């Protein structure tokens, strides 16, 4: 019911890593980390879709602006 | 302009102007030293090193 | 020999449950019986490591704050390294516990990290790091596990050494999505 | 089953390393030269270079450094091979007896870690406290130099900088210190680290990290009193030492990349620098004495001395004499002097040493006789480019002063067709101009088709090797393939060229031509042209038809009575069809990444049939057909392999089996054809080594294989490397023992061992039986 | 950018040919999925996963139907030629899955003989979706033989144990739900490390 935008990620951060970091907040329907077709590597951005709205809200509050490797993660909303 | 005064190890070496045998080692093997690589992982080695130093920091008080 | 390790071995010819079969559907033959000479036989091995045991053993013998400890709640395990040459599995242990503070009373909820090396040949575990007892103030169960996994990721990236082109673990998954299927070593693409 | 015999006809001639020191004795000044697998030891004498001993190591020499630890009366030698065999060697002479003692040895390969871009780097601390090795990205390997311990326990230190360009140990440091240039997304930087043997870790370096030029490529560790480091870039040369920083941007170095250096003076006052154009410079470190007795570096200066052969390495010897170690041309001994000559040069060549490498192409001909074969190679590169005429070895050199690419002989015209390339530069007026005269600009007559590469087809006289005619291809047109043949029912013999249009905007060619030429009355006439949609990599005459490979397609063309090429059939199952060889109706295709495949032209169908493919990820360099069922391949990891058609189901027959495997230790560019053994295939390599491959019967192979095992028990190896380990097929993916291949060099070495050792080799056959066997085998080359 | 012909000319004179040089240039061959797929498998609806470690095969799965049945496929790749089906196996034998799994097919570093299929649902069921519990499904499947196999030849699609076996396992995980770590879990050439929330199991499968 709620979709979030995840950005400013290190090029070696995997979908499985993002699932692990975001899953403790609530149930996730779909996670899609955008990859480059030319030179197969992560684009540094993606979309995580929580089953619950309040679960997605707390994930943003506790992860937005906080460093993942040395890059501060940017978690936002859509539409 | 600045080339002059080149190193001289021996003057004789290039005074007389100019214009190799193959080494087949015969049965003789005298040696008493070998080269080996660190079997343990570098991340594990570091953590072991840090925790063993922490154990020494515990023995000094106790 | 130790109580924390459990080992099971089963042989097949034409703890976790196993539905070992052929390409069709025949459940093969579960046995340990004698079949002399290498005449094509299957071998399954199961070496377990009880987290509950490891946690209680490291707090009792290797934690300075071990005397303060009461009981633990949830625990999250993240592998930090696997050394195939020495058969050593380095696992990190996230722990939510109950403990009394310094003699400066009231029991409090804390979070800590336990790094443990696990030998696959012997099955014997060894403790390599016992973290500091950090207080859980105003932060939820989800918040503490997210912060923990982030630190595990932070460490593996910091210690990341590139591997040779031929020792890579291939990982394939498609959503219903991928645009191209690439063969990196032969520069061949399948456009979807 | 396929049994093959590989033997050296000509040892590698290219020099990859050269060092000076006191190895044979404390008094002797030595010159050590590494020629891939070969180590040459000389004494710098009154006459000028006295050869003392040449040893062949069972490995490709990657690191070669002389060092003197405490207690040693003379220098010891450290060698690391491409297969990571490490050894410390001592030269021992007792009267007339000479022995190379292995002081310590072991393999330092890591299962993990990926080989670095700038390759293996091996460095030794000036105080001989340790050996440092950069083998893989993210790791720094340290071998502690302790003499009072049974084993030299080497360890890895994690390096945060994953892309290091160059590294050296610094002089005048209380703690061993490395200085290195590395690249990251922010550019290139210079950093230092202290190396702690006690903690098995790095400590903060003596001086702060500094930013360097985008193309900073080499580090020079300056000796005391100066200390510090020199970093060589494309447009600048800088000096770094704690607070001290000097920077010069001489325009004289901008044109070409400096690729080698050598210290002239022990105190580091002068250095020699060699660039990609063969220019020789002197780098001068101007000093200033302080009142506290210490010497500081006041300024840096560069002076152009002259031109030498394109240097891979340089070594100052004695009395202004410099050894120029070349990989792309002939090596030299040059004299440096204060007074400039007629051209204004300060360099005079004293001696020239023949280098056949790289052999990019070759052909076997009967020029003077009828039954006597001579080898004609396309040798060297750039200004060093030449043709080499080799016969039973006698070598004749034909300088071209430009890069030869392909060669074909045309008997009816008594000439050779040679594809060549010359560099031209964009000037102020008109188009581009040649920087030096060469074969393509000095021909008797010339024609034109109806920094940058300018391609030509050269017609060279078979007797005088005079450039009779030069035909220049179109602007941006690169000539890739060449054949001399008759086609269809046409009685004329033609020079046929396959090309590609190369532009400074795109990566892959999407246009090219097949051009048919006829040489008559001292000129080349264009008979026909055929437009293609890619690069024509390879062409072979095929049963009166023209077989060609264009990008990923193999195509058969017919030559009409109207003098036109007409496409008959195509094969598309390729990534990059680079190499083609044929025998009857069978075609062997060599892929850049997919090993080899076998095709058959079907005359009754007018199409190709894909017979079988080798399902292995071999990055091919050359291919050859040994016979109807055996196919020879050479790949990027310096290995040879033999494929055979699997001898019930169509799928079984469609799978080629690798039946022969052998680590050659050379990079093969060309294979050409030209009772104990059967057949004769000659091969040319990047190091100028010439080898021969021949077939053996089952019984001959069995006897020679047993002979190898017996010889390996008697012949001792320098650095204690096992012969079987050396010849084992090796890639980053797998390591397998050699199979179906006999090392001819090893078996020939039987004739060189003493009579008491021969009897121990032939024990449970007589010595005379095998002497007769080996002697008849030496006659195959 | 460096031209492929300029890069190839470096090889001839240097003897240095490696993929870590062709790293920046575009792919040599690009072929669309629709031009190499057999038209008889259109109604099946295959979900192509990609290439195996060696460029010989191209893998795909089927999510056929409350009750989902999974199938793993091996297709013979030959550039522009049509894909030829080599192997078709039924994933997770005698296991009824009530929800669509997010499956992943993995390969060991040096072991080409076998593959692993890790399939998990978003959340477990007990018709009704049950929270704080998740089902993990893992299958170890043997790849088809590379060439002529003496044991495979003996038949009465009959394939020997070494080049034709399958393994299936299933475990329930609790909160916090364990992290999927394919690179570490299979770092040992013949072992699968599985976090069952309560214990870590070392699973080694080998044919002798
Ligand atoms: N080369 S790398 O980018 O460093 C790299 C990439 C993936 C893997 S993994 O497959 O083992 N996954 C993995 C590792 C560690 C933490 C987590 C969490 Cl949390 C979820 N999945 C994790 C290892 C190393
Ligand atoms: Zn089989």
């Amino acid at each position: 019911r709620m979709r979030l935008y995840v950005g400013s990620l290190h090029f070696n951060i995997t979908e499985d890593m993002l699932r692990g970091i975001f899953e403790p907040f609530g149930r996730i329907e779909s996670i899609q980390l955008m990859m480059d077709s030319e030179t197969g590597r992560s684009k540094g951005y993606g979309f995580i879709t929580f089953s619950d709205s309040e679960c997605a809200k707390k994930a943003l509050e506790q992860l937005n602006g906080f460093e993942l490797a040395g890059r501060p993660m940017k978690v936002g909303h859509v539409t | 302009d600045f080339l002059k005064g080149l190193p001289v190890y021996n003057k004789s070496n290039f005074s007389r102007f100019h214009a190799p045998s193959v080494y087949l080692p015969t049965r003789e093997y005298p040696s008493e030293q070998i080269i080996v690589t660190e079997k343990t992982n570098i991340l594990l080695r570091y953590l072991h090193q840090q925790w063993d130093k922490k154990n020494a920091a515990k023995k000094r008080d106790q | 020999e130790p109580g924390y390790v459990n080992y099971t071995k089963l042989y097949y010819v034409l703890s976790l449950p196993f539905v070992v079969t052929d390409l069709r559907g025949r459940n093969l033959r579960p046995m340990r019986e004698r079949t002399a000479v290498q005449g094509q036989y299957l071998t399954v091995e199961q070496l377990t490591l009880d987290f509950e045991y490891v946690i209680n053993e490291v707090i009792r013998h290797d934690a300075t704050w071990g005397h303060q400890f009461c009981s633990f709640s949830d625990y999250d395990i993240v592998i930090l390294e696997v050394c195939p040459e020495t058969n050593q599995v380095l696992i990190n242990i996230g722990l939510l516990l109950l403990a009394f503070p310094s003699p400066t009373l009231r029991p409090k909820t804390y979070h800590t990290s336990l790094k443990v090396a696990w030998d696959l040949n012997t099955g014997i575990f060894e403790t390599v790091s016992v973290g500091d007892l950090t207080e859980v103030k105003g932060q939820t169960s989800g918040s503490v596990w997210s912060s923990y996994r982030k630190s595990c990721v932070d460490m593996v990236m910091k210690w990341l050494v590139p591997e040779s082109s031929g020792r890579y673990v291939n990982r394939m998954t498609n959503e219903a999505s991928l645009k191209v299927l690439a063969d990196s070593e032969r520069y061949t693409w399948i456009v979807l | 089953m396929s049994y093959n015999y590989v033997v050296t006809a000509q040892k590698p001639t290219a020099v990859n390393g050269c060092v000076t020191g006191h190895f044979t004795s404390a008094e002797d000044l030595n010159l050590l030269i590494a020629k891939n697998t070969r180590l040459e030891i000389y004494v710098v004498t009154a006459e000028g270079l006295r050869p003392v001993k040449e040893v062949g190591m069972y490995g490709k020499i990657a690191v070669m450094e002389l060092f003197r630890p405490k207690g040693e009366s003379k220098d010891l030698l450290f060698i690391l091979t491409a297969k990571y065999n490490a050894c410390i060697l001592e030269y021992k002479q007792s009267g007339e007896s000479i022995d190379i003692i292995t002081r310590a040895h072991g393999n330092v390969q890591d299962r993990i870690g990926r080989p670095s871009e700038t390759g293996i780097i091996g460095i030794i601390d000036p105080e001989c406290r340790m050996i440092g090795l950069r083998l893989y990205d993210g790791l720094f390997k340290v071998i502690p130099l302790d003499r009072d311990n049974k084993e030299l326990k080497a360890f890895n230190i994690r390096l945060e900088e994953l892309h290091v360009i160059d590294v050296k140990f610094l002089y005048g440091c209380q703690a061993p210190t490395i200085c290195f240039v590395y690249q990251d997304p922010q550019g290139r930087h210079v950093k230092t680290y202290e190396v702690s043997l006690r903690e098995k870790e790095f400590n903060k370096g003596p001086w702060k990290q500094e930013n360097v030029e985008a193309e900073a490529s080499m580090v020079i560790a300056v000796p005391e009193p100066f200390g510090g480091a020199i970093i060589i870039g494309q447009e600048s040369i800088t000096y770094h030492n704690g607070d001290k920083y000097l920077a010069i941007a001489p325009p004289i170095i901008k044109q070409s990349t400096i690729v080698c250096h050598n210290r002239v003076d022990p105190n580091g006052s002068r250095y020699l620098l060699g660039d990609m154009e063969g220019r020789l410079f002197m780098l001068l470190l101007e000093k200033e004495e302080q009142m506290d007795g210490t010497v500081t570096l006041k300024d840096l200066r560069v002076e152009l001395l002259g031109e030498t052969s394109i240097a891979e390495c340089l070594t100052y010897l004695d009395n202004g004499v410099v050894f120029v170690g070349s990989r792309l041309g002939d090596s030299q001994l040059v004299k440096l002097n204060v007074d400039s000559n007629e051209q204004g040069s300060y360099v005079v060549a004293m001696e020239t040493f023949t280098n056949l490498g790289p052999i990019v192409d070759m052909c076997v001909v009967d020029l003077e006789r009828q039954g006597q074969g001579q080898l004609v190679t396309c040798s060297g590169a750039f200004k060093e480019g030449s043709l080499r005429i080799i016969r039973n070895l006698h070598i004749r050199t034909v300088p071209l002063y430009e890069s030869p690419r392909k060669i074909c002989y045309q008997e009816v015209s008594q000439c050779f067709g040679v594809l060549s390339s010359r560099i031209e530069v964009q000037d102020t007026s008109g188009g581009t101009t040649a920087l030096r005269p060469s074969a393509s600009t000095q021909a008797l007559s010339s024609s034109v088709s109806s920094e940058v590469e300018v391609h030509n087809l050269l017609i060279i006289d078979q007797h005088t090797f005079e450039v009779l005619h030069a035909h220049q291809f179109l602007q941006n047109e690169y000539a890739l393939s060449l054949v001399s043949c008759k086609l269809g029912k046409d009685p004329n013999t033609y020079f046929i060229v396959g090309t590609a249009m190369v532009y400074p905007e795109e990566a892959e060619p999407k246009q090219g031509r097949i051009v048919v030429f006829q040489y008559s009355d001292g000129k080349l006439q264009t008979v026909a042209e055929k437009e293609v949609k890619g690069a024509v990599y390879s062409m072979v005459e095929f049963n009166g038809k023209l077989l060609a490979s264009i990008n990923s397609t193999v195509r058969l063309y017919e030559w009409t009575t109207e003098k036109e090429l007409r496409t008959e059939c195509n094969h598309y199952n390729n990534i990059m069809a680079l190499y083609l060889k044929t025998k009857g109706d069978f075609i062997l295709v060599g892929d850049l990444m997919r090993s080899v495949l076998l095709l058959a032209y079907k005359p009754m169908e007018g199409n190709f049939e894909e017979i079988a493919r080798d399902f292995n990820p071999n990055w091919m360099s050359a291919v050859e057909i040994l016979d109807d069922d055996n196919f020879l391949g050479a790949e990027n990891a310096f290995n040879l392999f033999v494929c055979q058609k699997d001898s019930t189901t169509d799928e079984e027959r469609q799978h080629l089996q690798e039946v022969g495997l052998f680590h050659l230790g050379e990079f093969v560019n060309v294979f050409c054809h030209g009772t104990p053994t059967q057949g004769s295939v000659l091969f040319g390599t990047v190091n100028g080594m010439i080898g021969l491959v021949t077939s053996l019967s089952e019984s001959w192979y069995n006897l020679l294989l047993d002979m190898q095992n017996r010889l390996n028990k008697v012949i001792k190896s320098v650095g204690k490397i096992e012969h079987s380990f050396w010849r084992s097929f090796h890639t980053e993916r797998k390591t397998e023992p050699a199979t179906g291949f006999i090392d001819g060099d090893l078996i020939e070495s039987f004739l060189d061992i003493s009579r008491p050792k021969m009897q121990e080799v032939v024990a449970n056959a007589t010595a005379d039986d095998l002497i007769k066997v080996v002697e008849e085998l030496t006659r195959i080359h | 950018r460096e031209h492929v012909l300029k890069q190839l000319e470096r090889v001839k004179i240097s003897g240095q040919l490696s993929p870590r040089l062709f790293r920046k240039l575009p792919p040599r061959v690009c072929v669309s999925l629709k031009n190499i797929v057999d038209e008889d498998f259109l109604y099946a609806g295959h979900i192509f996963l990609g290439f195996s470690k060696c460029g010989r095969y191209v893998l795909s799965y089927t999510s056929s139907s409350s009750f989902y049945i999974y199938h793993l496929y091996w297709w013979e790749f030959n550039v522009h030629s049509k894909l030829k089906l080599v192997r078709q196996v039924r994933l997770f034998q005698d296991e009824e899955i009530y929800s669509d799994l997010y499956l992943t097919v993995c390969e060991w570093p040096s072991d080409a003989s076998k593959v692993i299929v890790f399939g998990f649902n978003t959340r477990s069921a007990n018709m009704m979706s049950d929270e704080n519990h998740r089902d993990i499904y893992v299958s170890t499947v043997a790849v088809p033989p590379p060439g002529r196999c003496a044991a495979c030849q003996d038949a009465s699609n009959a394939q020997c144990l070494r080049h034709g076996f399958m393994l299936h396992t299933k475990y329930q995980v609790v909160y916090p739900f364990p992290t999927f770590q394919p690179a570490f879990q299979l770092k040992k050439d013949q072992v699968v490390l599985l976090n069952t929330s309560y214990s870590l199991v070392a699973c080694a499968v080998s044919v002798h």
